């Protein structure tokens, strides 16, 4: 619900100007809103819900043979007829045996023969088909006030200080307003049904997992498979086998648990569990925050007077931030906690800007533990906490200069690019002109294009863009880029983008 | 893996019904033709390689012909 | 790695009635791989179902059985005198290869009470220096029968040794020998000598009894 | 059938831990590699053809290690 | 050539084949295997739970 | 008449006793217990911490 | 003040209790039952046979 030790953690740099924003969001990353008047945010996806989910169809892919039966015929007989056809549970299939004065027939070189298996299906697989309305989105909201190692990484304590909030968007509610109390309230108006396709794919139940699978390439499976209701199937035949026929012997044999084949023909599907609603793991969902009440309160609170200690010793979050933990041993609270994020001793200007902004200590409790994360800036810093002789800091470096900052937002940006279609252009939240158009000229490139010749694997689309790129070899003037227009880039890229 | 490598072809004596015979000339064709179909913006960019280079004519086909079928599962 | 048993252990049925054993492989699918063997006492077995479907050349079409994996089934309907023998089983695929804890055939009857005959020692024994006290026990059934040596009114577990047949050939009852042997001094010292014969027919154990002072 | 034509790739959205992914890369290379360590015989006269015709050279490389990849599974 | 058994019925497999087979598989007298993985998977870890 | 046994192959398979052993970043690598047994089945690993 | 234990190096090892199965030609892979435990440490290998 939160940002704490997420896999991938994003921020958000307000430009204010507006208080409503457009933006994606995801299961596994967690998003994070710092703004002016606007206490620091979290918005992530718990997981996809889905309520109600219909069936298409089911597979077999293990069957077994039972009663095997073949009539046997003369030559020149024509068709031979077994009394199993009637019946659709019967395997039955024409043929023939050679027969010679000694077996059966008077004579040679030809015959005719019905072969009859009655088809026991073993294991089979079942898939669904998603309706559009029943899918749900739980998705965890937390604003940063004081916070400790517990109620942060906590939810049902930090809605008791109605830091954190979850809700479900449906297509019949996409909007959803919620109070975050002290700190106001925020509008959260989501796009449940278009934010993923609802009618793209299926979900597959192979075994007792379950599993995704494109719906076109859902049917165009090669196996038995069964309609909704009961009894008769089509392709039965695939899973069974036939020999030479000699006199009446003819053996019908079964193909072994296809299981294997279908965990075989799954490779980009994403393990799906479920108990009583479908728990997806990557979330894709377009929502919009309106932090119009959100504001700030408390500004009535001075300096903390008294001194400080670390509950837990600073650390990197890895993902440009660092987060500690301090226990105020001082009983003037509720106080203001004095800190900050210099560059040196000597200079009591800040630099590094606090992640969570309006550090506060809860109660006049002493020994309480708070929690407060911070941005120094890149190269040595330093963390100072509190003012005066109380006043206790730590040394910080980060080594990850806006140079290679600017790659990172550039290269992942291109990788924002990827793999989120038309809506990569929602990270260009409150747009218009530049962002409007930058994402309708890709809107047609991505209704277009990529998509036409969509559906390569890895190499495929990879190693002919090797073979493209030397069509801008072999060029004239200001025909150069012509044949250069989709070979670098939105090809290329996606193929390095997955190795592996 | 089970999925490829297959046994076939035995090719050793064997005049007879083997496990799978009808079934191996559906191996390749109708599932590369299955990936053509599902990419045909591919065939179409694809087929242009051959008349781009060696302006030997029927020869250039055979690139195509060849490529074409390249493409399909690598 | 794979343990077998077969159940039951002895089956007391009349010929002609159907027979099928509840049996199990512990290591799972087997496929079929499973046989049947009939084996009476001092004799080797003979294999009775092989392919789970198919009977070896001897063995007649009565003999019959399915399963695959862990359980296994042998199905004979018409059970038959010639039947009579203790079926094994054992299995294949993995290695190494054992056998299940066996099952007897055992032919229905009336329950028979065992005839009851205690032998004092000879006297060419006692000139010996011991004495064995035998205790036969004819043409009982079934096989579950229990001998107690009361000497005296009190019961003497050592020197008891009890020799029993198997299911007759001519009246497919069992047959049972209870022996207690003593020295001849320790013979003399006790009076009263019976063994004590409990069945499942006489709800109240068969008192055999003789003394030294009587005859 | 399901030995061919998988799922792979979804690549929609998906930052994640997929079925399989580590093993996508061991799908064409080493079951082609198996092939050809398989028919050596093959490998040596097959990079001949490239050699042979239209004397461009660099590009005659193109020929072999695209046809070299063309004859495991067809 | 070998003979291989798969099920209840056997097959003939090129002996060469036979060995370059991905499947774990056994050695002839009863317990360590090998490519035994190849059977199972893994998940991604959250907390204790794979 | 004679067939010797030259290897054999487990196709199905499936998993008994999950078990994962937690540990600290930077400890390096994890050990459980059960590697000292080949029945079970063991792998490296990681899961991010907070 | 504190350092952590990353991992452990062993230079200076012994054998002990050296034990080798010998099996016939064409059985293929040669199993020890000493392969269950990972102290013992097994190799394949072939002996030529008269």
């Amino acid at each position: 619900f939160n940002c704490l030790g997420m896999g991938n953690r994003d921020f958000i740099e307000g430009a204010s100007g507006a208080t409503w924003v457009d933006l994606v969001l995801e299961g596994d990353s967690c998003l994070t809103i710092m703004a002016n008047d606007k206490p620091t945010l979290d918005v992530r996806m718990i997981n996809i819900e889905a309520s109600q989910l219909a069936e298409v169809r089911s597979y077999c892919y293990h069957a077994s043979v039972t009663d095997i039966s073949t009539v046997a015929r003369c030559p020149m007989t024509g068709e031979a007829h077994n009394e199993k056809r009637a019946d659709s549970s019967y395997v039955c299939k024409q043929g023939f045996t050679d027969r010679g004065w000694g077996n059966g027939c008077g004579l040679f070189g030809k015959g005719s023969i019905d072969t009859c298996a009655k088809f026991s299906c073993t294991s089979k697989a079942i898939g669904r088909t998603i309706q559009p309305e029943n899918i749900k989105y739980e998705v965890g909201i937390f604003v940063h006030g004081t916070t400790t190692s517990e109620n942060h990484g906590n939810y049902s304590a930090q809605v008791g200080a109605s830091q954190a909030a979850k809700f479900t968007v449906t297509p019949n509610a996409p909007s959803i307003t919620l109070k975050l109390g002290d700190y106001g309230e925020v509008t959260l108006d989501c796009e449940p049904r278009s934010g993923l396709n609802t009618e793209a794919f299926y979900v597959m139940t192979v075994g007792s997992k379950s599993f995704l699978v494109h719906r076109e390439w859902f049917h165009d499976l090669a196996l038995p498979w069964t309609p909704p209701s009961s009894t008769a199937w089509r392709n039965r035949e695939l899973l069974m086998e036939f020999e030479e026929a000699h006199a009446t012997k003819q053996s019908v044999v079964a193909l072994g648990s296809q299981e294997g084949g279908l965990h075989q023909a799954l490779a980009g599907a994403i393990v799906v569990e479920y108990s009583s609603s479908v728990k997806l793991t990557s979330g894709h969902l377009k929502c919009r925050l309106k932090m119009d009440k959100l504001a700030l309160k408390g500004t009535t609170y001075g300096m903390c007077t008294g001194k400080f200690s670390f509950a837990k010793n600073p650390a990197d979050t890895g993902h440009g931030t660092v987060v500690i933990e301090l226990s105020y041993s001082g009983s003037d609270g509720p106080c203001k906690i004095p800190i900050v994020s210099v560059a040196s001793l000597n200079d009591m200007t800040p630099v590094g800007r606090l992640v969570t902004v309006n550090p506060f200590v809860a109660t006049s409790s002493a020994n309480s533990k708070v929690l407060v994360e911070m941005e120094p800036p890149f190269g040595d810093s330093y963390i100072v906490v509190g003012r005066g002789d109380k006043q206790i800091n730590h040394h910080w470096h980060k080594a990850g200069s806006t140079l290679g900052k600017a790659f990172l937002t550039t290269l992942k940006g291109a990788q924002r690019l990827a793999a989120l279609g038309d809506t990569a252009w929602d990270f260009g939240s409150i747009g218009g002109v530049f962002n409007s158009i930058g994402k309708a000229v890709h809107q047609v490139f991505g209704g277009a294009f990529r998509t036409l010749f969509g559906g390569m694997s890895w190499i495929t689309q990879g190693l002919m863009g090797a073979l493209l790129l030397w069509m801008g070899v072999n060029a004239r003037d200001r025909s150069i880029a012509l044949a250069f227009l989709a070979t670098g880039g939105v090809l290329l890229f996606l193929a390095t983008n997955v190795h592996a | 893996s089970v999925s490829v490598q297959t046994h076939g072809e035995s090719s050793l004596v064997n005049k007879t019904e083997t496990w799978l015979d009808s079934t191996k000339a559906t191996r390749y064709l109708m599932k590369t033709e299955n990936w053509i179909i599902r990419n045909p913006g591919y065939a179409f960019l694809a087929a242009v390689l051959g008349w781009m280079l060696g302006s030997n004519n029927g020869q250039r086909v055979v690139f195509t012909i060849l490529l074409l079928l390249v493409a399909p599962a690598y | 790695d794979i343990v077998l048993t077969q159940s039951p252990a002895s089956l007391a049925v009349s010929l002609g009635q159907r027979a099928t054993i509840s049996c199990r492989a512990s290591q799972s699918v087997s496929t079929s791989y499973m046989h049947w063997y009939q084996q009476k006492p001092g004799q080797p077995p003979r294999l009775l179902i092989y392919l789970v479907s198919n009977l070896e050349s001897g063995v007649p079409s009565r003999f019959s059985g399915s399963g695959s994996g862990t359980d296994f089934t042998l199905n004979i309907h018409p059970v038959e005198a010639e039947d009579e023998a203790t079926y094994y089983c054992q299995h294949i695929r993995e290695l190494t290869r054992s056998e299940a804890g066996p099952s007897w055939l055992e032919i229905k009857r009336a329950d028979a009470a065992p005839t009851v005959s205690i032998f004092p020692p000879s006297s060419e024994q006692l000139t010996s220096g011991g004495a064995s006290v035998v205790c036969f026990l004819n043409n009982f059934y079934p096989k579950d029968i229990n001998v107690k040596w009361k000497i005296d009114g009190s019961e003497r577990q050592n020197g008891v040794l009890n020799s029993w047949t198997d299911q007759d050939s001519k009246d497919s009852t069992y047959s049972m020998s209870s022996t207690l042997t003593l020295t001849k001094d320790e013979y003399e010292r006790h009076n009263s000598y019976t063994c004590e014969a409990t069945h499942k027919t006489s709800t109240s154990p068969i008192v055999k009894s003789f003394n030294r002072n009587e005859c």
